[PDB]
């Protein structure tokens, strides 16, 4: 500790705490969960209702940020708005230019540029928070990509972000997605949502789901009503 | 004004007495709280003065119902003959143009008293060091003469090291190496003072890291110990002092009241 | 201390609160004409004489209730004030970073420097009135020109103030909290019973009450701290009423008889309240 | 306080750098004028004697223009800095709202400029206070003075500098028509006042008039000593 | 203008010691073994070959998306140690470096002068009082023109040198040490009693026999100047042939 | 209060920074110049201890800068590199625009004001250079100038700047006449001058800087004096000491 | 003790936390007290007013942006008209664009990434300013709340200021009734809210009550002093 | 809780604990060096009068021009630092002219005061150099105006804020000239009996005596344009007491 007070400094053993301090911030969050399926990616995320009064899809975090890719956050709010919104000049100025459609490493690496270009200067702080990024595609499957602060990029098969984190990927990797469909996935989604979910410190939380795929043909969007409603019945049935 | 709890006796004719040094970290009162937690000193007595900034507490040493209503305010003093040791707690910080005064009031109630060994806990900034000290340990001591002739024995054994005190008149080639603390608060003119007054004192201070310092606290009382022994030889493999130096119930929550349900 | 220019050093200041840098002959010079110039007068209103000897000498007390901050006074002087009769044998003479501009005025109707009040039928009881911020050193000087080091064992003090419930500190968070809300904390010999629960051990109080409360707890006189935390430190209704469990203690039981005119005085108060800024703060 | 943003309020509010170069002037050298009927006198000791000097170029008395002169006390090397800009501003105004510029219209540019020198955290404040004087555009006497604060009040007749203070309450004490109805007795005041202050006589005392609408003209050492001439007015009729 | 560096020796790059030694490199130095992997780099009279682990801490992850050889050229190539984000970036920079290079000179970058442009935009962060040091070193592989392969390694104090064979990483001091006692004496290296070798190195100072799901090899040869990594089809071949002795 | 970054005042309004800049300046070699009825004269010391030294080419702290002055420097040498550098500049900027050499009151106005302006807005460390000024206009003939880091100057028959330049000075005032001062009675006692401030080495030929002005036909001549002429003058020197008993 | 850590903007703590965004955060409550419910036809402004500067006309909360968008303050003023400047500024380059009003859902957003601006930045402030913003368009009525976090809460009634979670607790209570009111009704329900923030000592005047609305075919307009008389009258007490 | 380390007002724009800047409320009561000026806005106009706090007799008391128009009916009255107070003013005047030209009418009291609190709040740009300066003004400022208002009073405080206030007054004894004024002030007020009762409160606030030199005083009602009075225009004022 202690040289932590900009982040272009480095501890007496080599580290930059003042991106841990933005993995803290990840952490102070609830969670957020995308698997990748057989043929299309499926994103879930719970949102702690502050209060009743909120009308409902306020603090949304299951941006929509083209036709095809699809990206959900976790940590700071604000940041993660910053974030989703610069992701949606980085596809202008990769479909302006290049016409056809972003593929999902080169938006990743960029954006994953980014965050590191604010995680190296001392006249900046890190954005603190983490999101994911998925997509699908007939030329390219579907593919999902986890971002946090400190600008490290990785694909996943399934993975999960906030203050459950180490719960929820303990229950992912309990499932077999990568031979299921999104019908058999998006209840597993809701299930891992309910189990990690922790009511006596967070009570009065709720459930938002998305995804994108085959069953929408590379176009991302908000769950049915319908699908999401059945799906929670599946979830509180399942106990 | 050394006023008792009670208007008793507190017969300090030979207990070593531990006071920290007001630095940056208040690693020495961390330290100290430590110390007492881990101790069980009682507290006998007040260090009455009108030279500190006031505060009060309610025994933040506390450990059952009953001790814990016990009002507290900067200045008590904890001691325990069971192993004839006596402490002075330092909560609040020092007013200015009052240090100095306060710290010769201090010496004048030891010698009224007559302690054994006046033992300081103290810390430096860790950016002011030269590159000697940044190369090895942040573990430093500085020893009275009258009690460092004969102690001299057990530090030559344990391995500590020297404290190389800096011209104070740097300029000048040929003059003295003498005492030097940065950010020592009221070290230095403690030790200038004791060597004065001919005290056996001892001045251990480390270089300190910034926010917690909970590591740089466990490290200074393991400090005192290997010394001290006022604690088992702690046999640096612990399988206990892992979990034996309990931390005061006071050392809840520094760093703010919790996180506010209004931006995550 | 930097950003004078581009790439520089910053030097943070220190965490026992250590930027005093660790006394030629005109400093202490200096020092002498400057400890002589912020005097805590116990001056004796219209005489300004006669009262070197302090007042647990000067006159034997047997219960002293003080009110520090603005809401405290206006508690005590509306609940109390217009109950009884208080005349003011003297005040405090204090000038620091607050109450400034040449402290000798109309008293600072507005303001406060320590204005002290006894009881006709039983003088007795002594009431100071300010939320004047008197200096570090400034605490001892005025509680040695009060009561001196004699500590007599006759008198009880009640002590009220407030403090913002951002300083609170609990598992919750603060803009959690039902506030305001009251805390309170007694002396060692204090065995009187309480009428609201103690402070939680982590949170502290590091002020001019925690200086009265430290000196009688110390000196083994029996007082009581109340505090109430709110989220406003103007003249507020509601952080008043919030002090009301005060009126069933037992050094308040012969004092307070009519509630609703002490509010309608309230409401004359607060109506002609101070001008305080239109930024929000 | 302490570096950064060098112009910081103080806790009460006594913006440190204000009061800070206001001490710079009280170790600078002691000036003076006087606005007299029909002539104007800017008086100014010297004791830095150092008599192997050219007196030519330690003057504190400068001229700016036609109709201006002023003296000053303090850091010299800022005082000539501010002299160039001021007759440079001078020259601007004479080109483009052609005229002769009034007294008060350059000493409150001066003001403009010396109080601009507080903002930017980048520029520190100037260690100077003139004394602008000169006739104006209708021939009446004028005169002004300012401080670092950026004030630029008008005075009957004012001193600067070292010990200005016992200077300025021996001119009131002295100031009265019954002493400005001759020229000669006019600059035996300020003769006078600056012998309250004097290295012990008419030492090194440099000083000009500015009779109405001709010049500034050097008060010299001339063959009866002008200095040491008026000097013995006062020593052989001030008993 | 700017928050400053915080008043210190070592709290800051700019500032020199009393013998001038900047501790930030220091601390980037020893704050490359973040993450645990070591990589080594030797090379041949035909092939430059360099070998790292492939740390997996998790299958949750694609192994495919996780790497650290990064193709910057059809006929160069790198790998990277330290912390992750950095190397994201400094492989970024080179592949804009050569590109930059070829457009403006009409022919493939040298390796030493990539390696030279890197080491100076290094460099350069050191000069600086808000650069933070890139903390993370890159080693390069390629054949010139006659010089065959060549293997070089820039860190982020800026200093690079030509090595006939290198390792950076955690256990690094043991494997130069393996290195030096396997250079001295047997050093024809065709292909096969070749680099291998340094698949034994890795082996030896870090664990037991590996199976090729942890490693990941890329190589350039003489005769085929691609930058080219072998698969678990391939180094599994490899590795059961030095298995067996 | 506090000091720092060149640009704060102290609670006395003097700048703590140039204070500290006039120290060095103590430090520096001594170097001192008289102004003659008809000439100008320079003296200066030099550190040039070792001799292992060479290239003591047509000056080691005698700066020349336009068609007819020259300037000498004490302080941080490199800074006077810059600022000798910057002084050419102008003067011959001056005659570009004006075709007449600078008058020397000019040029040292223009320099003091740049050092002054680093006392200023900013926050770089100022000028640690105190400067002295020899040369000749048709105004006001033979002059001589001294700069100071606070960027005053003035106007002197006889100065010194450098270590023991107090007493030097001290000597000189009590030594110096009004306007008999010939060129070679100048030299002479400057010499004494710099004998006397000189520290406990014996004076030697080999660490003084004579170069003086003069004219003749028209023209400005500058030179500076070689070796034989200064063992000439430093043994008349020793000489008319052995009158002083 | 974490105060190495709460006095930039640009520094985390190690909690994951930034203190001087909730520094902020606590700053607007200091503000004055506001109600924001909503209708399935219209969105109104209930507001309290600096009753404490007597004999001197007070300030104003409620300010026009434009015909379909109000918008209130409880934060530092200063950011308030800066703020309250920006939505002139951009509701006008809409309707001068597009010819069109600007849609609230995307002027809010617009007003959150703005406000983050500073909140990474090295040298800078959070914006300290609480917002209320009221506005209709083509989706219908909507209640926005902002906060110096720079990030916006869409709720259908919303009290920020002193004593704000009183009026909280009462618009959580009367939630429902309010999907259907015609506009009277509406606003007195709003002004219950806001009175009960008040101590029952005291009442709402039309001295210290700056009601604003906006409707389907009421352009936004501010009810300043006694032209509240209407909606203030009739009005039971506690 | 202990009291360790924190930077304060290292940046400008620092929110104190309980959010509060600082320098806003370092300069709020920095004003309080600043000398004691009235202003009442009744029906048949307003009035401006402001002690001078002339130091020395040395000094001719026509130089303090404590008191200016912003225009000939926009007459504005200061306290505290005049230095920066003067560039307000200067802002003002150039403000109102530009309204003027482009807009061929005399630009209104409150859009002036509105105007004037814009060029304040401008703090921390210190890389920057266009439009800085790193430091809130230091002064309060009082404005009276005629329009279709008629009679206006602004007050503006060193944070960009203003109201429309009436019978308001600021300066070192500002908080006893504002109780005192409460209790005197009448809602219908003739033009003199707010000259009269305003230079009564003067009188009974300043520190020293009140002759003509001490204060000065300046008018405009809607009848004509902005009057500066003249010296035996306060002798013939204060003869009354």
């Amino acid at each position: 500790t202690g040289y932590d007070l900009s982040a272009s400094t480095f501890s007496p053993d080599g580290r930059v705490f003042q991106v841990e301090y933005a993995m803290k911030a990840v952490e102070n969050s609830s969670t957020a969960i995308g698997i990748r399926c057989k043929d299309g990616v499926v994103f879930g995320v719970e949102k702690l209702v502050l209060s009743k009064l909120y009308e409902e899809g306020s603090n949304k975090r299951l941006f929509n940020v083209d036709r095809h890719v699809g990206m959900a956050v976790a940590g700071l709010l604000a940041d993660a708005r910053s974030l989703a919104d610069i992701a949606r000049e980085e596809a202008s100025n990769f479909r302006s230019n290049f016409g056809y459609n972003i593929p999902l490493k080169h938006l990743a690496d960029r954006v994953a540029m980014y965050v590191h270009a604010y995680t190296l200067y001392s006249a900046v702080r890190p954005f603190g928070c983490s999101f994911m990024l998925g997509s699908y595609s007939v030329n390219d499957g579907a593919q999902l990509y986890m971002i946090d602060p400190s600008g490290v990029s990785y694909g996943y098969w399934g993975c999960a972000i906030g203050k459950a984190r180490q719960a929820a990927k303990t229950e992912i990797e309990k499932l077999q997605m990568k031979e299921m469909t999104c019908r058999d996935i998006v209840k597993e989604v809701a299930k891992i949502i309910y189990i990690v979910h922790d009511e006596v410190k967070d009570k009065a939380f709720e459930l938002e789901l998305s995804w994108v795929g085959e069953l929408t043909n590379g176009r991302h969007e908000i769950v049915p009503k319908d699908i999401r409603e059945e799906a929670e019945k599946y979830a509180k049935e399942s106990l | 004004m050394f006023v008792p709890c009670g208007e008793s006796a507190p017969d300090l004719a030979g207990f070593t007495l531990l006071m920290p040094a007001v630095s940056v970290g208040n690693v020495g009162q961390l330290a100290m709280d430590l110390i007492i937690s881990t101790l069980n000193m009682s507290k006998i007595g007040y260090f009455y003065t009108d030279c500190l900034v006031p505060m009060v507490g309610n025994n933040p040493y506390a450990t059952t119902e009953g001790n814990s209503t016990e009002l507290s305010i900067n200045a008590e003093v904890y001691s325990l003959p069971s192993r004839k040791l006596v402490a002075l707690q330092l909560r609040s910080i020092f007013i200015k143009y009052k240090s100095k005064p306060f710290c010769e009031k201090l010496l004048s109630w030891v010698k009224s008293s007559g302690c054994a060994r006046v033992i300081v806990l103290s810390s430096s900034h860790s950016y002011q060091r030269n590159d000697l000290q940044l190369r090895s340990t942040p573990f430093r001591y500085l020893l009275t003469p009258s009690m460092q002739k004969s102690v001299q024995n057990k530090i030559k054994s344990l391995n500590w090291e020297e404290m190389e005190k800096s011209r104070c008149i740097p300029e000048i080639d040929d003059s003295e190496f003498c005492i030097r603390i940065p950010g020592g608060g009221i070290t230095k003119t403690l030790y200038d003072e004791s060597c004065s007054k001919e005290i056996q004192m001892a001045v251990l201070l480390k270089f300190v890291s910034e926010g917690d310092n909970i590591p740089d606290a466990l490290g200074l009382v393991e400090y005192l110990n290997e010394w001290l022994q006022i604690l088992k030889p702690l046999s640096d493999d612990p399988t206990v002092s892992a979990s034996r130096w309990k931390i005061p119930s006071s050392w809840r929550l520094l760093f703010g009241s919790g996180l506010p349900p209004a931006l995550f | 201390m930097a950003a004078t220019f581009f790439g520089e050093v910053v030097k943070a200041p220190c965490r026992a609160g250590t930027e005093d840098e660790e006394e030629t002959p005109e400093d202490r010079e200096v020092r002498l004409q400057l400890a002589r110039k912020r005097e805590v007068r116990l001056l004796r209103r219209q005489t300004k004489t006669s009262l070197e000897v302090s007042l647990l000498e000067k006159y034997p007390c047997s219960k002293f209730i003080i009110a520090i901050g603005n809401n405290a006074v206006a508690f005590l002087s509306s609940f109390v004030m217009n109950s009884g009769v208080w005349e003011e044998v003297g005040c405090a003479k204090l000038w620091n970073e607050w109450c400034r501009t040449t402290d000798t005025t109309h008293l600072s109707s507005t303001e406060a420097f320590c204005v002290f009040y006894h009881l006709k039928s039983n003088p007795s009881v002594f009431l100071c009135q300010c939320s004047c911020y008197v200096a570090e050193d400034q605490q001892y000087q005025w509680l040695e020109k009060v009561f001196g080091s004699c500590p007599r064992k006759n008198m009880q003090i009640t002590i009220l103030t407030c403090r913002h419930v951002t300083d609170y500190k609990t598992s919750e968070s603060t803009g959690s909290l039902p506030s305001p809300f009251l805390r309170a904390l007694k002396t060692q010999n204090f065995k009187d019973s309480a009428c609201c629960p103690l402070l939680e051990q982590p949170n502290i109080v590091h002020d001019l009450p925690a200086a009265v409360l430290s000196y009688c707890q110390v000196w083994k006189i029996p007082a009581i701290l109340y505090l109430c935390y709110t989220d406003v430190m103007k003249l507020d209704l509601i952080t008043v009423e919030a002090f009301k469990p005060i009126l069933s203690t037992r050094s308040l039981k012969g004092l307070v008889k009519n509630i609703p005119q002490s509010t309608e005085i309230l409401k004359k108060l607060m109506t002609t309240n101070e001008i305080q800024s239109n930024i929000y703060t | 306080s302490y570096d950064r943003a060098i112009t910081v309020f103080s806790p009460d509010g006594h913006l440190f750098q204000v009061e800070y170069a206001q001490e710079a002037v009280k170790k600078g050298s002691t000036a003076v004028g006087v606005r007299g009927r029909d002539i104007v006198v800017l008086g100014v000791e010297k004791k830095s004697v150092a008599k192997l000097q050219d007196e030519r170029t330690v003057r504190k008395i400068c001229a700016l223009d036609d109709n201006v002169c002023m003296a000053f006390a303090g850091l010299t090397a800022d005082a000539r800095i501010v002299i160039n800009r001021a007759r440079v501003e001078c020259q601007s105004h004479r080109l483009t709202v052609e005229d002769p510029v009034t007294v008060e219209y350059i000493t409150r540019y001066i003001a403009s400029l010396k109080q601009r020198y507080t903002q930017s955290n980048g520029r520190r404040p100037f260690g100077i206070s003139a004394l602008i004087v000169g006739f104006d555009f209708d021939g009446t006497p004028r005169l002004y003075q300012t401080d670092p604060s950026g004030t630029y009040h008008a005075w009957k007749a004012n001193a600067i500098g070292r010990g200005a203070k016992s200077v300025r309450e021996f001119l009131e004490k002295n100031y009265t028509d019954e002493a400005i109805e001759t020229d000669d007795l006019t600059i035996k005041l300020v003769i006078k006042a600056l012998l309250e202050v004097v290295q012990s006589g008419g030492k090194n005392i440099e000083l000009a008039v500015m009779r109405r609408d001709q010049s500034l003209k050097i008060l010299n050492p001339e063959e009866i000593e002008k200095y040491v001439a008026e000097i013995e007015k006062e020593k052989e009729e001030n008993e | 203008m700017s928050r400053g560096s915080s008043a210190g020796f070592d709290r800051h790059i700019t500032i020199f010691s009393p013998e001038g030694r900047l501790y930030q490199v220091e601390y980037a130095f020893k704050a490359i073994n973040q993450g645990g992997l070591t990589s080594v780099a030797v090379r041949g009279k035909d092939c430059a070959v360099i070998v790292t682990q492939k740390k997996v801490p998790d299958k949750l992850l694609d192994s495919s998306t996780v790497t650290h050889l990064f193709k910057i050229t059809e006929n160069i190539g790198c790998v990277m140690t330290g912390m992750t984000a950095d190397s994201r970036s400094q492989v970024q920079r080179a592949r804009y470096e050569a590109a930059n290079w070829k457009y403006k000179y009409g022919y493939e970058i040298p390796v030493d002068m990539l390696c030279k442009r890197i080491a100076d935009i290094s460099q350069v962060y050191t000069q600086n009082a808000e650069m933070r040091p890139l903390g993370c070193c890159m080693i390069l592989i390629g054949i010139d023109e006659e010089q065959g392969p060549q293997v070089y390694k820039c860190d982020p104090a800026g200093y690079y040198c030509g090595f006939k064979a290198t390792a950076a990483g955690v256990k690094q001091t043991e494997s130069t040490s393996f290195l030096e006692k396997k250079v001295k004496k047997k050093f024809d290296w065709t292909f096969e009693q070749t680099v291998e070798t340094a698949i034994t190195c890795l082996s030896t100072v870090l664990s037991i026999d590996f199976k090729p799901s942890e490693i990941e090899v890329g190589v350039v040869t003489v005769e085929n100047p691609k930058f080219r990594i072998l698969t678990e089809a391939e180094i599994d071949a490899h590795l059961v042939a030095l298995a067996e002795r | 209060r506090y000091d720092s970054r060149t640009t704060i005042f102290s609670p006395e309004g003097r700048l703590y920074q140039v204070e500290y800049a006039m120290e060095a300046i103590g430090h520096a070699g001594t170097c001192l110049g008289i102004l003659a009825n008809d000439g100008v004269l320079l003296a200066a010391e030099r550190r040039n201890i070792h001799k292992l030294l060479d290239e003591v080419f047509f000056s080691e702290k005698i700066y020349k800068l336009n068609e007819d002055m020259a300037c000498s420097v004490a302080g941080i040498t490199s800074d006077a590199n810059v600022l000798t550098n910057e002084l050419r500049l102008i003067a011959q900027r001056y005659l570009l625009q004006y075709q007449e050499p600078i008058p020397c009151e000019q040029l040292v106005t223009a320099l003091c004001d740049i050092k002054q302006a680093y006392t200023q807005f900013g926050g770089k460390r100022p000028f640690g250079v105190s400067l002295l000024y020899i040369g000749w206009d048709k105004h006001y003939g033979f002059q001589l100038y001294q700069s100071d880091p606070s960027g005053n100057y003035g106007g002197w028959k006889a100065t010194c700047i450098g270590n023991n330049s107090a007493a030097a000075v001290s000597m000189l005032k009590q030594d110096y006449k009004e306007g008999e001062m010939t060129l070679k009675s100048a030299l002479a006692l400057a010499i004494k001058v710099l004998n006397k401030t000189m520290d406990v080495s014996k004076l030697s030929a080999e660490k003084v800087e004579i170069a003086t002005l003069t004219r003749e036909n028209g023209k400005t001549v500058i030179r500076v004096l070689k070796q034989k002429e200064v063992e000439q003058l430093i043994k008349k020197h020793e000489e008319e000491e052995a009158k002083a008993e | 003790f974490r105060n190495q850590y709460d006095n930039d903007v640009t520094v985390w703590s190690p909690q994951g936390r930034i203190h001087q965004i909730e520094y902020a955060m606590e700053a607007v409550k200091q503000g004055s007290a506001t109600v924001g419910l909503k209708s399935k036809t219209h969105a109104v402004l209930v507001a309290l007013k600096r009753a404490q500067s007597e004999l001197a006309a007070h300030q104003k909360k409620i300010l026009h942006v434009d015909n379909h968008i109000g918008i209130s303050i409880a934060g530092l003023t200063a950011d308030a008209r800066l703020l309250c400047n920006f939505m002139r500024q951009e509701c006008l380059d809409s309707r001068f664009v597009f010819d069109r009003p600007l849609p609230v859902s995307r002027l809010v957003s617009l007003i959150g990434s703005k406000t983050q601006i500073p909140t990474q930045r090295y040298g800078r402030r959070p914006y300290g300013v609480g917002l209320l913003i009221a506005g209709y368009d083509d989706m219908g009525p909507h209640i926005f709340q902002t906060c110096p976090s720079a990030n916006y809460f869409d709720c259908r009634a919303m009290s920020i200021g002193a004593r704000s979670q009183s009026a909280r607790t009462y618009l959580e209570r009367h939630m429902s009734e309010f999907m259907e009111c015609n506009l009277n009704e509406l606003v007195k329900h709003g002004l219950r809210a806001l009175r009960e923030t008040l101590p029952a000592e005291q009442d709402l005047t039309t001295k210290n009550v700056s009601i604003g609305i906006v409707g389907k075919d009421l352009e936004f307009t501010i009810y300043d002093d006694d032209d509240v008389s209407p909606f203030l009258e009739g009005l039971e007490e506690r | 809780m202990f009291l360790t380390r924190s930077e304060y007002d290292r940046g400008v724009n620092t929110f104190s604990p309980e959010g509060r800047l600082f320098q806003v409320e370092y300069a709020i009561e920095a004003i309080k060096l600043g000398s004691t000026a009235i202003g009442i806005q009744t029906s048949e106009g307003v009035c401006l009068a402001v002690e001078k706090r002339i130091t020395s007799p040395l000094m001719e008391p026509s130089s303090i021009e404590k008191i200016v128009e912003i225009d000939a009916h926009i007459g504005c009255a200061m306290s505290g630092l005049i230095a920066d107070a003067k560039t307000l003013i200067d802002k003002a005047r150039v403000e109102t002219q530009n309204h003027w030209f482009t807009y061929n009418e005399t630009m209104t009291v409150e859009s002036v005061t509105q105007a004037v609190s814009n060029l304040a709040l401008q703090f921390g740009e210190e890389d920057a150099d266009p439009g800085a300066m790193s430091r809130p003004f230091g002064v309060a400022l009082l404005f009276g105006g005629v329009d279709e208002k008629g009679p206006q009073l602004f007050h503006m405080d060193p944070s960009g804020t203003f109201v429309q206030c009436d019978a308001r007054a600021i300066g070192s004894a500002s908080e006893g000239a504002q109780s005192s004024l409460q209790e005197v002030y009448h809602k219908s007020m003739t033009l003199k009996e707010a000259i009269k009762s305003s230079l009564i409160i003067l009188k009974q606030v300043m520190e020293e005596k009140l002759n003509a030199t001490n204060i000065e005083l300046a008018t405009v009602q809607p009848g004509q344009n902005f009057h500066m009075f003249t010296k035996e225009e306060l002798e013939e004022v204060i003869k009354d007491i």
